[PDB]
């Protein structure tokens, strides 16, 4: 089984961010990290919006990520730490749009490991040095120069190794230039691994030590060493030199600690607490990340809470000691993975989870109806400062990067009547969950709409200068009369300014700088800011074509008439009409250049169901250049620039992109409807629009197209439009309708429709017949909405009996004080804490239409809709519970099944009874008209029962606890939750649940898919998918013994069954996957194996139909590997190796970086393979386009 | 061979179960502070920061299985 | 027996007898990797030397695929001594 991997939709989870300037100019860029894969935006400190400028696939797990400069320089490098064990630096290379490899340093082993670094990175301020840090033991130190010709220069390694040594963070210290110091946070366990009281285990301290690198000794000296009061998890530059005081934040449970080598006494303040917060009391606090922002005369840091509260930082000074640190609540948004403030007042906020946010700071921080804390405040211990979080105050919310990490669960189904699947994503954690419905296209805005009279066939948008930034005219033509709007204040309709006529208009354009044409089957009008040009003898005109300068017309009978304006102004026909053997049914002309006076080709399409090129220039004017026959008559051309392109559209829904260069073409089917085609500008580019059955986009992103359809309606004409009200739109009439639309979120491939939901959702499932989705909700740490409100009633109580007047006032406020989850945080309950709900959603528009709350501390882990044989028509939701689970260490007290018959059109669940089971029922699936429960490690089957579920079967001899079942046929397949995939055949007479295979490895399942009756796709916790198969002649029809011999005497191989599955398919995805779906994506498309990830990713394996694509993707792979090998220093066929060996699937995401090459390689690879790179191209978009869209 | 004494977690003919396990349970640790979505995994599984996860895993390293056996 | 400090920048040479061969496993077959070699193997008189055998080297030294599939690159600066 040879799979084709590729990615649909990157990864974007983000883990990772630093800002800088690396471009190597004023404005700045933020490069983040997705795991996988690196990522450049520019955030536009006008339009507000985040541009994604480069995205590349690392094929290696990014563990950390410096921005730094050398000293005098005006450009940063990224410098990166990861799985690779080789110390990677980055220059972004604005004009190539590539990140190049400026330094590749080899250092150990690749993996994650303990002992080998790349965990940790701190660069120093001045850019002179960069430690490299594992986890343990092991850091190493770089030395960094600036050579004569300014080209980077990296010194070899220095050895900075303590045994025995854990460290939590390395920052590099700003000492000016003095010379660089390293701190880092670090404990040592030596002493608790040869205690056996564990004494020694509670008395280690962390320390900061600060190591300096002496760089004229060249050596690294762990200069100062110190114990801390209490456990850091992080550490914070401080400005040094004449910016600021040096030294170094710690962030504690509870607490910041401002320390400093030397006589700097220790500064430490307490993280102030909310006021009335609902959070168990025995939580701590942390924050969890930090930005700096450093300014001409003061510096602050911003902090975050574990809550998502924000605190401005800020260092009093009294000489170069620090005096008090002071903290001022500043916002909450939500809990960030990282934090950029930009140069230009725009605070970055990568999400933990979901979507990122761009905030303007409105404020600094500096009012004060809200107190500043202090370090210098008199307070005691467990005391603490206390603050009000309210609504955003000094941010405000500008762009939102719409994010799908994580995604837990996924179904592709139509659930909407469409012609395409949509997929159904289960996505985010706690209060910002959503449903969120992905389908492939493009979001459309309605700007305005307002129908037309009579049935409208066509439409134009004319401007009234050529140096006019936006339009003046909008022309719909009828059939038997056309209409002209001014797009004024109040798009009304003219007649004066227009002359045009009644009949019907076949082309509006702009000739002139100032002048409009008007072609019409009756003749020409030109229109200096009127020359009339009857149509030859009794003939009309047919088609045409215009330009800048240039207008040429088709008449009856194939008769083509050219006019060229001079530079006077004027129209002048040519002195010849050429006749085509032919009638013309369609034609094209491209843009003049803005330097040409003329374009050259022109394209004409005749009933002959051919296309002929024809060459204006006066030296061949009105010649044949090339001709081309196509497989029906023509509907539409249109040429455009990104190279020269030539798009047909036929009379059948099939679409041709053709590249006029010297060529060689490619095509696809859109049918249903004749193709037509426009141009539009889109990005500040020029990008085609065909229209069929569906509005479809092609345009060209970064030398690599993409035709996403339209989210919208059949349209019937089109063109492009510019206005003040829409910077840039689209003009489309519809039948008996006229609209201004406008393109304004490309979201990828995906538009996404969101719907909130109230816990992290675990599963759903589709009720078959009135679709509406069944989804279970369920949260850790959490209060149910009953022990939320009766926390806050004794709350208020405890406030009253704590000025008792004032204290009934704020008790009563503090009732009504109900600020959203979302925002500000689900409340953290205590550890075994549970809150659960079972949603039922209609998937058109998320309204919830039912809503069963569970009991505190029960935590809903699997679902099922079913109809049982008993009970026939009636439907049921079976939901299996835990109760008062504690995850670590793990224990339970037993779960329920609790049974519901849906009713209303599976619009209400009816409870019926709740079942008693001893451990969680951690999976459900339907079976033969009764229900299979997978309990711990038993296999059960349950009927329906009237009171209680009924233990028709059961089954104790499944290794570990059941993660998953899928059926087929008599089949049940369980996955383990660390032994992988166990077969069991149910024996229907002899009612006994018998396993008859099993694999041959451990995997960590997190989720299963049926491909065939023997064949299993299976995902696991660490990255990969695989597939296992029965091998052929494996039975299924196996006993089990009634007396005990097959438990004693008769047995299994290795310890586990008698026979095994084989794994036929090995891939490291690179990242974690909880759904897999064989579907296909696209209507008349082949099938394919969809898979989505916990960073958000979407992902295909499909399957290669024959030798001719998979040796050559396997010759191309191996190509790449060497000549375009991993940016972060990785091996990719060791990346793809990671858990186990590669088996049987070639990476699209590396071979589809053949496209991103530069020429050089592009010809040397494409030789290697027999073929010129446009037919590699080709074979990669034909691959694509076959399965994923 | 001598060499692998240079590598932290190798074992020997005298090597007990605690040593083994807690060099598992300290590998098992720094990996899952590697893998982002591993780390992801667990952070949702938990309802807990990204941040808290790191740090409750960095406090694991010290006794990850316990005292030594006597 | 094998230097194994940790390599930095040096490349390693080899001698015309021994251009060629891997360091590692000394077989002749397809060099995919640049030898490193630590600075004080590279030093002075050291500067220059053959990896294998300490003579003056006329080539770089390249480690084999096989050996660099199994990550024998990585395990420091290969001078033998
Ligand atoms: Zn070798
Ligand atoms: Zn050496
Ligand atoms: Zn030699």
């Amino acid at each position: 089984m040879f799979l084709y991997n590729l990615t649909l939709q990157r990864a974007t989870g983000i883990s990772f961010a630093i800002h800088g300037n690396f471009s190597g100019t004023k404005q700045q860029e933020i490069v983040v990290s997705r795991g996988k894969i690196l990522e450049l935006l520019r955030p536009d400190p006008n339009t507000g919006k985040v541009h994604t400028l480069l995205t590349v696939e690392v094929f290696g797990v990014i563990r950390s990520l410096m921005a730094f400069r050398l000293t005098g320089g005006t450009k940063d490098y990224i410098v990166v730490g990861s799985d690779s064990g080789r110390i990677v630096i980055l220059e972004y290379q604005p004009s190539k749009n590539m990140f190049e490899k400026i330094h590749q340093e080899t250092f150990g082993k690749s993996g994650c490991r303990r002992i080998v670094p790349g965990q940790f990175l701190a660069v120093d301020p001045k850019g002179r040095a960069v430690m490299i840090s594992a986890i343990e033991k092991q850091k190493l130190v770089y030395i960094l120069n600036r050579d004569a010709a300014a080209r980077l220069t990296i010194s070899s390694p220095l050895e900075a190794h303590k045994a025995n040594t854990l460290v939590y963070h390395v920052v590099g210290v700003d000492v000016g230039f003095e010379n660089p110091m390293f701190a880092c946070l670090e404990m040592d366990y030596e002493e608790a691994d040869n205690d056996p009281t564990g004494e020694a285990a509670a008395n280690t301290q962390q320390t900061l030590t600060f190591y300096e690198l002496d760089l004229g000794l060249n050596h690294v000296v762990r200069k100062y060493s110190e114990p801390l009061e209490e456990h850091g998890n992080f550490l914070i530059t401080v400005p040094g030199g004449s910016d600021g005081p040096s030294g170094v934040l710690i962030c504690s449970e509870n607490y910041i600690t401002y320390k400093n080598f030397g006589d700097q006494p220790d500064i430490r303040c307490p993280i102030p607490r909310r006021r009335n917060d609902l959070d168990d009391p025995e939580r701590g606090m942390i924050f969890v990340c930090s930005a700096t922002h450093k300014t001409k005369s003061m510096f602050f840091f911003l902090a975050q809470t574990e809550q998502g509260d924000i605190f401005k930082i800020t260092l009093e000074t009294d000489e170069d000691m620090v005096t008090e640190i002071r903290l001022k609540y500043f916002d909450t948004v939500p809990v960030a993975a990282a934090m950029c403030v930009l140069k230009t007042g725009f605070l970055f906020v990568a999400s933990e989870f979901g979507n990122h946010y761009l905030y303007q700071i409105a404020h600094l921080g500096d009012d004060d109806e809200e107190p500043e804390f202090s370090s210098a405040m008199p307070l005691e211990e467990g005391d603490t400062f206390f603050f009000q979080p309210r609504p955003l105050k000094n941010l405000v919310l500008v762009d939102e990067l719409d994010s799908l990490s994580p995604i837990l669960f996924c179904q592709i189904a139509d659930l909407a009547n469409e012609d395409t699947p949509q997929l159904y994503v289960a996505c985010g954690r706690g209060p910002r969950s959503s449903l969120r419905v992905l389908r492939h296209g493009l979001e459309v805005s309605e700007m305005a709409v307002s129908e037309l009279p009579g049935n409208p066939n066509a439409v134009w948008t004319v401007r009234r200068h050529i140096e006019d930034e936006f339009d003046a005219y909008i022309i719909v033509s009828f059939v038997n009369a056309t209409l002209v709007l001014s797009i004024g204040e109040t798009v009304e309709e003219v007649t004066d300014s227009g002359f045009l006529g009644t009949t019907p208009t076949l082309s509006c354009s702009l000739l002139g700088d100032d002048a409009l044409v008007q072609v019409y089957p009756d003749g020409i009008r030109h229109i200096r800011a009127v020359n009339e040009w009857k149509t030859p003898g009794k003939k009309t005109i047919v088609k045409c074509a215009v330009n800048q300068r240039q207008v040429v017309i088709a008449l009856t009978g194939g008769e083509l008439v050219y006019f060229e304006m001079d530079p006077s102004g004027q129209l002048n026909e040519y002195t010849e009409r050429k006749e085509m053997s032919a009638d013309v049914v369609c034609m094209s002309l491209a843009n003049v250049p803005p330097g040409e006076q003329r374009s050259r080709f022109l394209a004409v399409g005749l009933v002959d169901n051919t296309v002929r090129i024809i060459s204006l220039d006066p030296s061949d004017c009105l010649q044949p250049l090339s001709m081309q026959a196509l497989p029906a008559q023509p509907e539409s051309l249109c040429i455009v620039e990104m190279f020269l392109y030539l798009n047909i559209g036929l009379q059948n829904g099939v679409l041709l992109r053709t590249v006029l260069d010297p060529g060689d073409l490619s095509d696809t089917r859109t049918g249903s409807r004749p193709v037509k085609l426009f141009r539009v500008r889109m990005q500040g580019q020029e990008a085609v629009l065909a229209m069929s059955s569906r509005s479809w986009l092609s345009y060209s992103y970064q030398s690599r197209f993409h035709l996403t359809p339209l989210s919208y309606e059949t349209l019937e004409f089109a063109s492009g439009f510019a206005s003040e009200q829409c910077p840039e739109g689209i003009v489309a009439i519809s039948t008996n309708t006229l609209r201004i639309l406008a393109l304004e979120k490309l979201g990828a491939v995906f538009n996404q429709v969101a719907f909130p939901l109230q816990y992290t959702p675990r599963k759903f499932v589709i009720h078959p017949e009135s679709n509406n989705l069944i989804i279970i909700e369920t949260d850790h740490n959490a209060y149910t909405e009953a022990t939320k409100a009766q926390r806050k009633q004794q709350m208020a109580e405890e406030m009253v009996e704590a000025e008792r007047e004032l204290a009934a006032e704020m008790a009563a406020a503090f009732l009504n004080e109900n600020l959203p989850e979302s925002i500000f945080g689900a409340p953290k309950a205590g550890n075994g804490q549970w809150a659960s709900v079972i949603r039922v959603m209609n998937p058109i528009q998320g309204n919830t239409l039912d809503l069963v709350q569970l009991e505190q501390n029960e935590a809903a882990f699997s679902v099922a809709v079913c109809r049982f044989s008993n009970t026939g028509e009636d439907w049921y939701v079976l939901v299996g519970v835990a109760k008062d689970l504690i995850l670590n260490p793990r224990s339970v007290a037993g779960g329920f099944v609790y049974t519901y018959k849906l009713v209303n059109n599976g619009e209400k669940l009816e409870f019926l009874h709740k079942t008693p089971v001893e451990e969680v029922p951690a999976a459900i699936a339907p079976f033969q008209g009764r229900v299979l429960i997978g309990v711990g490690k038993l296999l059960r089957v349950y009927d329906l029962g009237k009171k209680k579920l009924l233990r028709k079967c059961e089954n104790k001899h499944i290794a570990n606890y059941i993660s998953g079942i899928q059926t087929i046929g008599h089949r049940v397949i369980v996955s383990d939750v660390q032994e992988s995939f166990i077969w069991v055949r149910y024996k229907r007479n002899e009612n006994q649940l018998i396993i008859f295979a099993d694999d041959t490895y451990p995997r960590w399942v997190t989720t299963a898919s049926l491909l065939d009756y023997d064949t299993v796709a299976g995902a696991d916790k660490f990255g990969n998918i695989c597939v296992v198969r029965l091998p052929p002649n494996t039975n299924d029809e196996v006993d089990e013994d009634p007396t005990g011999n097959k438990a004693l005497w008769d047995r299994g191989l290795l310890n586990g069954a008698s026979q095994k599955a084989e794994v036929i398919m090995n891939y490291h995805v690179g990242e974690t996957v909880l759904s897999l779906q064989k579907t296909t994506l696209i209507p008349g498309g082949s099938e394919s194996l969809v898979y989505t990830t916990l960073s958000g990713g979407i992902g295909i394996l499909v399957p290669f139909t024959s030798h001719e694509d998979h040796d050559f993707f396997q010759h191309v792979e191996m190509h790449l590997r060497s000549e375009h090998p991993p940016l972060c220093g990785r091996d990719h066929l060791s990346f793809r190796s990671y858990y186990f060996p590669v088996k049987n699937v070639i990476d699209g995401d590396l071979c589809e970086q053949f496209n991103s090459m530069e020429p050089n390689k592009q010809k040397n690879v494409s030789e290697e393979l027999d073929r010129t790179p446009p037919e590699v191209s080709k074979k990669l978009e034909d691959i694509r386009t076959r399965y994923a869209f | 061979e001598h060499l692998q004494s240079k590598y932290i977690g190798t074992g020997h003919a005298d090597t007990t179960k605690w040593e083994w396990l807690v060099n598992q349970h300290r590998d098992s640790y720094c990996s899952y502070m590697g893998h982002f979505d591993l780390l992801n995994y667990f952070a949702i599984a938990e309802n807990e920061s990204k941040a808290r996860v790191r740090f409750n895993l960095m406090e694991k390293m010290l006794q990850p299985c316990g005292p030594p056996a006597d | 027996i094998f230097c194994r400090k940790q390599a930095g920048v040096a490349i390693g040479r080899l001698c015309e007898k021994c251009d060629g061969k891997c360091v590692i496993c000394d077989s002749y077959v397809r060099p995919c990797t640049l030898v490193r070699i630590c600075d004080e193997c590279n030093y002075g008189s050291y500067q220059g030397r053959c990896v294998i055998c300490g003579g003056p080297g006329v080539s770089d030294a390249y480690y084999c695929k096989e050996c660099t599939i199994q990550e024998k690159d990585r395990d420091g600066c290969p001078k033998i001594v």
